[PDB]
């Protein structure tokens, strides 16, 4: 719920400046925030065939989504970014997938945990 | 009821017909000069 | 009084102003503007403008070039092609591009070429001091 | 129609002839969007053809797209990266066109054999960009890569 | 026609709406940059013709050679502006050559060389193209008159063609005369300004030609983003009427097929 | 009559050259801005 | 409809009303281009009545084939020998309205009949452009054109 | 079937870039396209031998028309078949027994055309 | 459809909830402006009524209008007597808001059941511009007008 809510409010107004995507440029910031938001969010959804996700995995990288820290990266990386990321945390860090697993939602220490997930994965990234 | 992309050229009305020219048209030229720029590298490599 | 007019083509510094004296460099030798100056039209050269406002304020902009217009109801047009005020400048940035165009100076292909060259070394020599 | 709608459900693979392709001259007139295939996926032809296929598919899409808008802006008026996509979407367009070896008598061509390799490798070049200076004609109606090589050559020093 | 013929038909018009309603809303942000940016260049070229309107100049009766320059732009879809500028272009030609003259013509813009490319083919000193892409600046204007003065057509008077901006709805074509240091030089008015020698006042003369060449290019470009606008926004009302009008004709048109195709079945099953 | 008078020379390219001068010489960040509003893309059609 | 479509088999001459034109006001309602006959042959009519008709009816088909665009894009996005047959093609379109007597309680106008050398003479001249300069509701509802000249005069004053 | 291909080829182009209506190549296609769109009409109960509908067709396509305005394409025709059909008898029996455009029957067509074309 | 095109034929008043109102936190979300009546006739509903709803409904279109240049033009092309129109509209967007007695659980407001003689009062002195020093939001949520004018105190003090 808490980064689904974000997640489908930011892709209805990706939606309604759709059309602008050829154009793009020589408009608003505002609007080319949306586009850039919007893109990296349609990338996101992307998915495999025969490869599901557990939950945990899902809200992560919706998370990492949606709070902007994929700003950077071009689209075309999205989708390799997707992958390499997911691959880490679902080594490296088990506890706290467990605890947001079992839990069922996203306490404050594990907001924070993401957070420096996200940030330490994508400051070395290339 | 819906639109789709590639609308206008599968109506074949005239908006679909003056988008054909209008592409052919550039693309044929473009075309011409690569064309002409494919003779003059020739030539250049002969040697 | 005067009506004077800065203006960039950019930019705009003073429109219909009423200054005192402004000092300005024109191809024939820089010179001074007062209140009934005598109607000219001057094309100006690198150098640099120093308009006293009304008071005894003064501002300095560098002009690369341009046309000043003194005419006879003491209205001055000084309409410059890229002025910029001293502080958006570098000092060191022009010793070097003055450097190299004395180092081009000499790879002089042809007169042209070459008066290309050192009206670039013109420039640069009024950038250095205005700055020094 | 009920008939074909009904047949679609017995089959592994289609492959969707278009008028709206023939009439381009592109034969076979097979539509690259309307047509499918069960085997095509990444594990049962390889990774390299399911891109090379996919990106086919995504950038002639993205050609549709952009018909839209040249229809009202014009060629000349698009982003310099979309005429890109308008030039390699018409390359691949002509370069899946092929003369039979049974339609001699109609084009007056002759046909020719194209092994998997080399049609994977046509394209992925073709996307790649190694091919954006020679013209369209140069790839309509020709075998591997090579002879669309060789027929701009042609073109050219017949100019 | 047939349902499916409507129904292509439906889906073209709704997508050319879609299309032009994103060109208005580009327009209308190029409008927005373009008149920021013609406020200060308003007042240099304002200030840069100030010379000519305050020392009356009148053009010399004696001579032959005149230069007709004509701003405009490379995009369409703009309206009545490359017209009206090349209508009065070829009035203005007209009526030199009438009273007996020797015109050029400059056009900065592909569209007034198209219309003038019939009749006037062969007064164009010089013509370019590339204008609209991204917005005049002075590089532009210096560049028109360096072409100018380079092409050795020693003019003997001069006109300028461009669509003054007046309001978001509204603009006019306007005629800004250009002398040449003949005439200058030639002027009692002249006399009285001083150090004014004939290597200076030909300076200045250069110099005043790129100033009125780009004010030209900057009201121009901001009435032509504007009529682009008015174009754009006209041309989706259209559009949505003509949607309006063939959805009715869709949604009849699919109930009546419904209908026979139901009483096909009927007549089918009662025939037995 | 300056020197580039002498040069066959017209006090437009003098502009050029002496805009170049001193637009090369501007705070690093100045000259993001300044590229902007300088610098032509017109073309010239022989006729 | 299979009534209309089958009784199209039985004639000569046919002279499909179009609601569309009579919402211009376009008075008969004729369709020029539905409207056919059998013996608009060369060999029957001559060579000057044929030529006129064909070009009539190419000038009018041109504009049919304009107007979608003209619709949306406007009448501005047009070449100018696009213009010309737009302009052409509505002083056509009105001229070949004409006055009815049997009309003449509904409008108060005076009917008219328009002997065919007229007729020829006056498409001729709209054709050939002798009558670019007029204006096209100058040729609305009129006889001969001469009477179409006549009425842009008044329309001058 | 010599003549017919390259006609076809010919009108295939054309039809591409016909909606609009610059540069020399493309405008002489168009005009090439509007120049056999006007040689291909006809009139009613008047067919044409094949031999005669070959000579109109290659002086169409080899470009000799190219350089008459469209609207007298139609003249043209008209007249040139009442002209080969009563000096050049012999080369249209030719076309039609050998039933080929032979070496020598080209370069005669081509000299009958040449010679006609500036004569009109 | 028949369906439609016969269950209006019954109908004797529109109410249309609309996805773009609920997103603006109004409630409930009924269109103003595409709902309906058929007794909106100064004959039944009296003609101060019938006024002050054709105020808000002429004064809410003019805001809708002015909402596109808003958006291309930027907020700074207004006039004062539209700038005036937008904010009066704005306020009585937020006014026509209600809190519901069954929606105490979703608003953590105490529901209001306003007659009528409260509503036409409120809108005809927000529409005379009594009110036009207040803040927006004093309007959004509440029962009668003078809630609105208690929640100003309450927000502003």
């Amino acid at each position: 719920k808490q980064v689904a809510g974000t997640m489908k409010l930011e892709l209805a107004q990706y939606r309604e400046v759709a059309a602008f995507a050829q154009f793009g440029s020589d408009l608003d910031a505002a609007t080319q925030q949306l586009l850039s938001r919007g893109v990296r969010l349609t990338e996101l959804l992307k998915q495999g065939q025969y490869s599901p996700m557990a939950i945990e995995e899902q809200v992560a990288v919706i998370y990492a989504g949606v709070r902007g820290y994929l700003d950077k990266l071009e689209p075309s990386k999205i989708t390799k970014f997707e992958n390499a990321f997911l691959s880490h945390v679902i080594s490296q860090h088990q506890a706290l997938l467990g605890k947001i697993r079992t839990d069922g939602k996203i306490s404050e220490e594990s907001d924070a945990k993401l957070k420096e997930i996200v940030t330490n994965f994508l400051a070395g990234f290339e | 009821v819906r639109s789709s992309a590639g609308a206008v050229r599968d109506a074949g009305g005239a908006f679909g017909k003056r988008e054909q020219a209008e592409e052919e048209r550039y693309f044929r030229a473009r075309a011409k000069e690569q064309l002409a720029a494919l003779k003059k590298h020739h030539e250049n490599e002969i040697s | 009084q005067m009506s004077f007019t800065f203006a960039s083509p950019t930019q705009v510094f003073f429109n219909s102003a009423n200054v005192r004296q402004v000092d300005v460099p024109t191809q024939t030798g820089a010179f001074g503007i007062l209140a009934a100056h005598v109607p000219t039209l001057q094309v100006l050269r690198p150098g640099l403008v120093v308009v006293h406002a009304e008071d005894g304020t003064t501002s300095k902009y560098f002009v690369s070039s341009g046309s000043v217009t003194v005419n006879a109801d003491s209205s001055v047009q000084l309409l410059a092609e890229e002025a910029v005020t001293l502080d958006m400048l570098d000092l060191g940035a022009a010793k070097a591009n003055l450097e190299k165009a004395q180092s081009e100076l000499l790879g002089a292909a042809d007169e042209a070429t070459r008066a290309e060259i050192q009206i670039r070394i013109e420039a640069n020599e009024a950038l250095v001091k205005a700055l020094e | 129609d009920p008939a074909p709608a009904t047949t679609f459900a017995h089959l592994d693979a289609t492959t969707v002839l278009s008028r709206a392709i023939a009439e381009l001259g592109i034969y076979p007139a097979v539509d690259p969007l309307d047509s499918t295939s069960r085997i095509m996926d990444p594990n049962i032809v390889g990774s390299e053809h399911y891109d090379v296929a996919r990106g086919v598919q995504k950038i002639l899409q993205d050609y549709k797209s952009l018909q839209d808008i040249i229809a009202i802006l014009g060629m000349d008026e698009l982003s310099e990266e979309d005429k890109l996509t308008v030039s390699r979407a018409r390359k691949i367009q002509r370069f899946l066109s092929q003369p039979f070896q049974v339609a001699e008598v109609f084009t007056g061509h002759l046909g020719k054999l194209v092994p998997l390799k080399e049609t994977i490798k046509g394209f992925q070049q073709i996307l790649a960009g190694e091919y954006d200076h020679l013209p369209e004609q140069a790839f309509y109606m020709v075998g591997p890569i090579e002879e669309a090589v060789a027929k701009a050559d042609k073109l050219a020093e017949e100019h | 026609a047939t349902l499916k013929d409507i129904t292509r038909r439906l889906k073209s018009i709704k997508n050319i709406q879609k299309i032009t309603k994103s060109m208005k809303m580009v327009a209308a942000a190029k409008y927005a940059r373009a008149e920021r940016e013609l406020k200060p260049a308003r007042v240099y070229g304002v200030g840069s013709l100030a010379l000519y309107e305050k020392a009356d100049i009148k053009t010399p009766e004696d001579k032959k050679k005149h230069l007709i320059i004509g701003v405009s732009s490379d995009r369409g879809l703009c309206g009545a502006i490359h017209s009206s500028v090349a209508k009065q272009m070829k009035s203005e030609a007209a009526n030199l050559a009438a009273a007996g003259k020797e015109v050029k013509i400059i056009g900065v813009g592909d569209k007034i060389r198209s219309i003038l490319h019939r009749t006037h083919s062969d007064q164009f000193l010089v013509t370019f193209k590339e204008v609209g892409r991204r917005p005049p600046t002075f590089g532009d204007a210096s560049v028109i008159a360096l072409e100018l003065l380079n092409s050795g057509y020693e003019f003997d008077e001069g006109s300028i063609i461009f669509n003054r901006f007046r309001s978001v709805i509204s603009y006019k074509t306007e005629e800004k005369p250009i002398f040449s240091l003949d005439t200058i030089s030639s002027a009692e008015s002249m006399s009285i300004y001083d150090d004014i020698d004939a290597d200076v006042l030909r300076n200045y003369q250069e110099y005043s030609l790129a100033n009125i060449i780009y004010y030209s290019l900057k009201e121009s470009t901001t009435s032509e983003q504007s009529a682009r606008m008015t174009a754009m926004d006209n041309a989706s009302k259209n559009a949505s009427e003509m949607i309006d009008k063939l959805t009715l004709t869709f949604n009849r048109t699919r109930q009546a097929v419904i209908t026979k195709e139901l009483i096909e079945i009927i007549s089918g099953a009662a025939a037995l | 009559v300056a020197y580039w008078r002498q040069a066959g020379l017209s006090y437009i390219r003098y502009s050029q050259i002496c805009a170049k001068a001193v637009r090369d010489a501007l705070k690093t960040e100045f000259k993001a801005n300044a590229m902007k509003t300088s610098g032509s893309t017109i073309k010239i059609v022989k006729v």
